[PDB]
């Protein structure tokens, strides 16, 4: 299916304690592969897949050149972004960027972006185009007209639909094992008394990949949405995601009810009957 | 592969 | 035979601080998720006493009480009690706009500010009655209170809190009190 | 704008009394990224404790997961302890096997 290449790059000033904290990780899809620390003895980008490991000396060095070039740069702009919002130098502030590029279906292209943002508000973004700009707030109107001038834009695109996609399918090729197939969820349910008159029923799926994924209770075939509670999908930290949602019934009428999971991994759709 | 340029706010 | 379920010193206590639900075979649960601290307190306090050595958000919730067990049996459910936590998050700032000082018979507006991203806002005047409140604006963190006329024969003093509509029982520190100065 | 972390305490495989298993706490939604998570066994600090790399969300928030080696037993409590700029104090979130 779908396809994506993300780039996550995260700088903390720390004032009266030195340089700025930088921090880059690499992802395709739901599966890190690189990362950069700027605290780490190493001063490397580093691996974190085994597909990443087949990369030579080359690779290493040049990626280290360049999320070093990347922090200087986030490190200057602290300083600026500090200036534009005429803040004081008592506080702790960030600067966060992410970009990458979707392939589609095909494998060729699909969609590309690139954004910042400041103490975890948007600041700017590249359109859908890559050729025009949204300032989220007046400031990063100064920065949208420089950019516009100076033609960043346009190079950002030729990484976008050339360099970004095509390592993206490099890498899809060489951690095929890992990034072209799926876990499928492995599913149950429990069951957890509140009251004499009412229990929660819970519905699992674990071990599963890629992150997306869709949990529903039903009652009699009808949806219970405005009482699920749904968790956040959680790294189980091998490489797989969970997931959970609950729902109060009243205790006797459990067999009512059933769960559904829809997943990349699964043929079709899974209808889990609490009393099958 | 990261983007290569540099290119301040 | 319907039971009666309460707190004491009362259902709204800081992060820290004691409380014991009191309710007159016993049987305390919380509404849509178990209470395990329930579970662990000796049968001589059971028959009607719940005390909570320094209450956490863990103890936060909607509780009933009841007694007997559908043979015996089943005296009806009681009223909620809806035990809530303060003091968990950073305190927001509370003013009033344009000014603290008004003139009697006037109303003022109160603006209660979290610097941190929360969707759900209470006033409570003194110093409790307390009101709750959407954001002012979609995924502002900002709450606009409507206040008075007021008077100065009596005290006009406010708080606010702050809290995440998803755990409405967890609140945040306090603000500073706000007193209104009234002019005669 | 700041934003209080969401915390959930959970294993990476379905628990079992004995077997060795690995004891996550995973934060999310949370700003600034600074932030302080210690795995707890009956109150105590556990040492040597494992986290992911500092990521973010569509809202920029972060996540991380915090990690170790473990084997659920009847008897010991396992939590974890998080800090955070927006909150009073340390939250302690024990350590549920059903959540």
């Amino acid at each position: 299916g779908s396809h994506s290449m993300r780039y996550f790059f995260t700088s903390v000033s720390r004032p009266g304690r030195g340089e700025p904290r930088f921090i880059a990780v690499g992802y395709v899809d739901d599966t890190q592969f690189v990362r950069f620390d700027s605290d780490a003895a190493s001063q490397r980008m580093e691996p974190r897949a085994p597909w990443i490991e087949q990369e030579g000396p080359e690779y290493w060095d040049g990626e280290t050149r360049k999320v070093k070039a990347h922090s200087q740069t986030h490190r200057v702009d602290l300083g600026t972004l500090r200036g534009y919002y005429n803040q004081s130098e008592a506080g702790s502030h960030t600067v966060q960027r992410m970009y990458g590029c979707d392939v589609g279906s095909d494998w060729r292209f699909l969609r590309g972006y690139h954004q910042y943002a400041y103490d975890g508000k948007d600041y700017i973004a590249l359109k859908e185009d890559l050729r025009s700009w949204t300032a989220a707030d007046m400031a990063a109107q100064t920065t949208k007209h420089k950019w516009e001038a100076a033609h960043v834009a346009e190079q950002l695109r030729a990484y976008l639909e050339g360099t970004c996609v095509e390592w993206l399918r490099r890498y899809l090729e060489n951690g095929k094992e890992t990034l072209q197939r799926t876990d499928a969820p492995k599913t149950h349910m429990t069951h957890h008394a509140v009251s004499d008159h009412e229990a929660t029923l819970r519905c699992w799926a674990l071990s599963f990949y890629p992150a997306e994924i869709t949990l529903t209770w039903q009652r009699d075939g009808e949806d219970q949405t405005q009482d699920t509670e749904l968790v956040e999908t959680r790294p189980a930290g091998d490489g797989t995601f969970q997931k959970w949602a609950a729902v109060v019934v009243p205790s006797g009428q459990e067999q009512r009810y059933t769960c559904h999971v829809q997943h990349e991994g699964l043929p079709k759709p899974l209808t889990l009957r609490w009393e099958p | 592969r990261t983007f290569s340029p540099t290119y301040g706010l | 035979p319907k039971p009666t379920l309460w707190a004491e010193p009362g259902s709204v206590i800081t992060q820290g601080s004691p409380v014991t639900l009191r309710c007159q075979e016993y049987r305390l649960y919380r509404e849509k998720k178990t209470a395990p601290w329930i579970t662990r307190i000796p049968q001589e306090l059971v028959k009607g006493q719940f005390p909570i050595p320094s209450i956490t958000w863990e103890h936060a919730g909607r509780y009933r009480c009841y007694y007997g067990s559908d043979t015996a049996g089943r005296s009806e459910s009681s009223d909620p009690l809806e035990l809530v936590v303060t003091g968990a998050y950073i305190k927001p700032t509370l003013s009033a706009q344009p000014s603290p000082v008004v003139n009697s018979g006037g109303n003022v507006t109160l603006q209660c500010d979290s610097q941190v991203a929360f969707d759900g806002f209470i006033l409570c005047k003194e110093g409790p009655q307390c009101l709750n409140s959407q954001p002012h604006a979609r995924g502002s963190s900002r709450a606009i209170f409507s206040v008075g006329p007021v008077s100065p024969s009596r005290r006009w003093w406010y708080r606010c809190y702050a809290y995440d509509s998803n755990s409405p029982y967890e609140w945040s520190l306090p603000s500073d009190l706000l007193e209104l100065l009234v002019l005669g | 704008i700041q934003r209080t972390p969401k915390i959930q305490v959970y294993s990476r495989h379905p628990a079992e009394n004995g077997k060795s298993n690995f004891l996550n706490c995973y934060v999310s939604g949370f700003h600034p990224s600074d932030i302080e998570v210690d795995l707890l066994k009956n109150g105590e600090r556990i040492e040597k404790v494992e986290h992911s790399d500092l990521s973010f969300s569509k809202d920029w928030s972060f996540y991380l997961l915090y990690y170790t080696e473990f084997t659920p037993t009847e008897k010991d409590e396992y939590a974890c302890r998080v800090n955070h700029v927006t909150l009073s104090q340390p939250k302690i979130v024990k350590w549920d096997r059903d959540m």
